[PDB]
C-alpha cells in the first residue's frame, strides 16, 4: 500500500503555469505505476498522464501532450505535473494515483491508491 | 432450383454459434428431459435466421450501447442497449432479445470498454474486466438494458460502452451455468416470447449431434461446455445461399478428404440441427481433416446407418 | 465451374480481418509513402491465404499455448505458443508467425485464461486481464513464444493458456500504436520473412480503399483505427470458392439493393485489396444497406469513374 | 484493507475431519468476498470455495463440493471450512483471502488480502 498527497494547486490566470507535486511513501517496486487524473465539477474523471515510477518512462494523453509534463524528482520521493499554457478547461481537482500493475502506461485503469487531490482553478 | 450445400470446413475451421470460440469436437448426447431451445445458433437450411441469431461471430454474447445510470446493488451499472450494428433497439420487435444476447443461465465474464462522445472529454477511453449474470434481476435485455458488474467503479462513465465476452462460469452454488436453460429476457417472473422452437430427435434410435466447444472459465472446474446445433459458418453460408429445401431432411456424410471415404452419415433437418443413429453419450472419434458434405434430400422413411 | 463472386453483406455485416470487431465504415486514404504490408486479412481473389491469415474471426490477435516460465522483467510470463487449433507450432514453417499473430506495433489488451491438465489440479480454471506489447523484446512469436504482462501474478500457473484480445492502445509515449508497422516477429535486430507482399496504388489518381473499424482502447484519446484491405467474410468466401482469377483486376460496383443503382465502382486487385479514383482522405458517405457486387474482369488500362 | 488469520490445521488420518477457521477484521462492505484457497508443496494455488460476507452466499468447486462447506459465524467475525472425508490429496496449506469486488463467487481472481495460512496434513 502506498500513501499519496497532492499539492501546488491554486487560482491562476489562463496563459499562466503551475507545477503540481505528489509525494509518495510506502512500498513501491519495479512495476509501480504513477498516474495523474483530473475531475471538473459534474464531469467524469479524466486520465491525464502516467509514468513508470522506477524508470520514469511516461505516457501523456493527446489532450495535454504539448502543455503538461509528468516527471520524477531526481532524489525526492516526489512526482510532478508541469502545467503550461493553462486554460479554463483545465479547472478541476487534480489527483495522483499509484498502481502495482505495469499494464500499459496508456491504460487508465487498475489504480488502487489515490491522494486527496489539489484544486486547480483557471480563469480568463 | 438453387442446389443446397455446406461450406467445406474442418472442425478447427468452425466457430461456435453460441459463444465466440472455435469448435473443439463433435458430441452426440443421450436423449433426456432437456428441451434444447437455444436462441443463438439458429437458422433454417434455406437461410432464415431465428431466435437471437445474427451473422457476426464477434457479436455472439456481446453487448453494445450506453451506460446511463447506476444503482446501489451488485449489478451496479445500467447499460442501455443498442443493436450490435449501432442501430436503435426496438423492444417491440418480434425477437426474444437483441440479436447476440446470451442464451444460457450463468455469468459471462469479459471486458467493458468506453469511448466518450459529447461535451465531456470526447474520445477519451477506458476498459476493465466486467461480468454479466443472466440471472441478474436487472438482466432485462428484451426490455432494453442489462446491468454490469465491473471491477473498478471509479474509472467508468455515462458514455458509449461495449461488452466483449471472454468466457463463462457458474455464478454461485445456487445459480449454476446451465447452457440449456434460457435467461429471463424480460426479467424475473416474466416469460420469454418470439423463441425459436425446441429441438428433439423424433426417429427411433436417433440422437442430437452437437458442435462442442470448451470455452474459458474463471475459477473452479467447470468444463465450459457450450454446444451449438450448427456452427456459425453454416449459418452464414445458408444465409448467403437461401437454397430451397427439397424435403424436411438433408442427408449429410462426414468425409475424410485424404481418403475419399465416408466416416458416418447424419440427418440435417430443415430447421437447422443434426441427428445421428447412436445410443449413449459419445465424443466422436474423427480425423482432423474431416468435414460434412451434402448428399441428398431424403423423406421421413430414411433410416440412418448406425454410427 | 465456380465463378468469381463476392458475398452479399452490408458493412455492419462485415468483420474486420485484422481485429475481431465489425466494420464501422469505408475509408479511402491519401497516397502516402505509407508501406501497407499488413499480414492479417491477406487473401488472393482465388482463395490463397497469405501472411498470418487464418479463417476464424475469433483467431485474429488471439494466442494459444502454455505458460512455462516467468522472468524478472516487464513482460514477465513466458507463453510457449501452439497453433490456434491446438496443433504444435513449427517455427520453420513458411509463414511470418503463427496464424492470427497481431500485425502492428502497440499494446493489445485482453484476458488470459487457463485450464489445468496433468497432475496439478486438472480442470481448474482462472482468468484475468493481460497485455501483450508487440514492442516487447520477448515478443518472438515466429520463434514460438510471447511474454505476457498480467494483472495478478499470484493467480497464474504453468498451464495451458489462451489470450483473448479486446482492444489496442499506444504502449507509452515512445512506443505508439502504429497499425502499419509490422512487429519484429523474431525479436529485436531480426527481420521478417514469408510476408504477404506490400500493396499500394499503381495508377494515376487512385487510392487504397479500407474497411475501417474503431476498436476499443484502454485510456487516452487514440481513435483505435484498424484498416483492413478486405473483410474476413470475403476471405472466408474466396477460400471456399477458389475461383481462378481471369485477369489481374476485378471491377466491382457498390450497389444500393433497395434502389438497384450503383453508388460507385472500384478495382479489386488479384492480391486482395481495393483501389478507388479519389484524391484526399475521405470517409465514404454510403447508404447503410450498400454492398459490393462483382461486375467483370477488366485489364490494366481500365479507368475508374471518379468516386 | 482487511486482515486475516487461519487456524485449525494439523495432522489427521484419512477419513477424519477438520474445521478450519479464518478470523476477519477491517473495513468490509456489501460486496466483500471471502474465499478459501490451498497450495500443496510445489504445486499451484488451488481455488477451493468463496462466500459473500454480507449474505453468506456460497460457491464451492466441484472437487470439494460434497465434503467441504464454507460458512460464517456472523456473531463473531470468523469464516470456517468444514473438511470431511479427508484424503491424502487434501494435504496442502490452506489460505483465506478477501476481495472488495463482487465479480462472481466462482471467480478465483482479484483477491487482494491473504492470511498467512495453516498447514493441513492428511495421513
Amino acid at each position: 500500500q502506498v500513501q499519496l498527497q497532492e499539492s501546488g494547486g491554486g487560482l491562476v490566470q489562463a496563459g499562466g503555469s503551475l507545477r503540481l507535486s505528489c509525494t509518495v511513501s510506502g512500498r513501491t517496486d519495479s512495476e509501480s505505476t504513477m498516474g495523474w487524473f483530473r475531475q471538473a465539477a459534474g464531469k467524469g474523471r479524466e486520465f491525464v498522464a502516467a509514468m513508470n515510477w522506477r524508470y520514469a518512462t511516461t505516457y501523456h494523453t493527446d489532450s495535454v501532450k504539448g502543455r503538461f509534463t509528468i516527471s520524477k524528482d531526481s532524489a525526492k520521493n516526489t512526482m510532478y505535473l508541469q502545467m503550461n499554457s493553462l486554460k479554463p478547461e483545465d479547472t478541476a481537482v487534480y489527483y495522483c494515483a499509484h498502481r502495482y500493475i505495469y499494464g500499459s502506461l496508456s491504460d487508465s485503469g487498475s489504480y488502487d491508491n489515490w491522494g486527496q487531490g489539489t484544486q486547480v482553478t483557471v480563469s480568463s | 432450383s438453387k442446389p443446397f450445400s455446406l461450406p467445406i470446413l474442418t472442425l478447427s475451421e468452425l466457430t461456435n454459434s453460441r459463444f465466440p470460440v472455435p469448435i473443439d469436437s463433435l458430441f452426440t448426447a443421450q436423449n433426456n428431459v432437456l428441451q434444447v431451445q437455444c436462441q443463438n445458433g439458429r437458422c433454417t437450411l434455406d437461410g432464415e435466421l431465428q431466435g437471437t441469431t445474427q451473422l457476426l461471430p464477434t457479436g455472439i454474447c456481446a453487448f453494445r450501447g450506453r451506460v446511463t445510470a447506476q444503482i446501489n446493488q451488485r449489478d451496479r451499472w445500467h447499460m442501455q442497449l443498442q443493436n450490435l450494428n449501432g442501430t436503435t433497439y426496438d423492444p417491440t420487435d418480434d425477437v426474444p432479445a437483441p440479436l447476440g444476447t446470451p442464451d444460457f443461465k450463468g455469468v459471462v465474464f469479459g471486458m467493458v470498454s468506453q469511448r466518450n462522445v459529447g461535451n465531456d472529454a470526447p474520445g477519451s477511453t477506458r476498459a476493465q474486466q466486467a461480468w454479466v449474470s443472466t440471472y441478474s434481476p436487472q438482466f432485462v435485455p428484451k426490455l432494453g438494458s442489462v446491468n454490469l458488474r465491473i471491477s473498478d467503479n471509479d474509472d467508468f462513465q455515462f458514455q458509449p460502452t461495449k461488452f466483449t465476452p471472454v468466457g463463462v462460469n457458474d455464478d454461485d452454488d445456487g445459480h449454476p451455468f446451465r447452457q440449456w436453460e434460457l435467461p429471463n429476457y424480460s426479467g424475473e417472473l416474466t416469460l420469454n416470447m418470439n423463441l425459436a422452437p425446441p429441438v428433439a430427435p423424433n426417429f427411433p434410435g436417433e440422437q442430437l449431434l452437437f458442435f462442442r466447444s470448451f470455452v474459458p472459465c474463471s475459477g473452479g472446474y467447470n468444463q465450459g461446455i457450450i454446444d451449438c446445433l450448427i456452427p456459425q459458418e453454416w449459418i452464414q453460408h445458408f444465409y448467403q445461399e437461401s437454397a430451397p429445401s427439397q424435403s424436411d431432411v438433408a442427408l449429410i456424410r462426414y468425409v475424410n478428404p485424404d481418403t475419399g471415404r465416408t466416416l458416418f452419415e447424419a440427418k440435417l433437418h430443415r430447421s437447422g440441427y443434426i441427428t445421428v443413429a447412436h445410443s449413449g453419450d459419445y465424443p466422436l472419434v474423427v480425423p482432423a481433416n474431416g468435414h460434412f458434405r451434402f448428399d441428398s434430400w431424403v423423406n421421413q422413411f430414411y433410416s440412418l446407418a448406425p454410427m
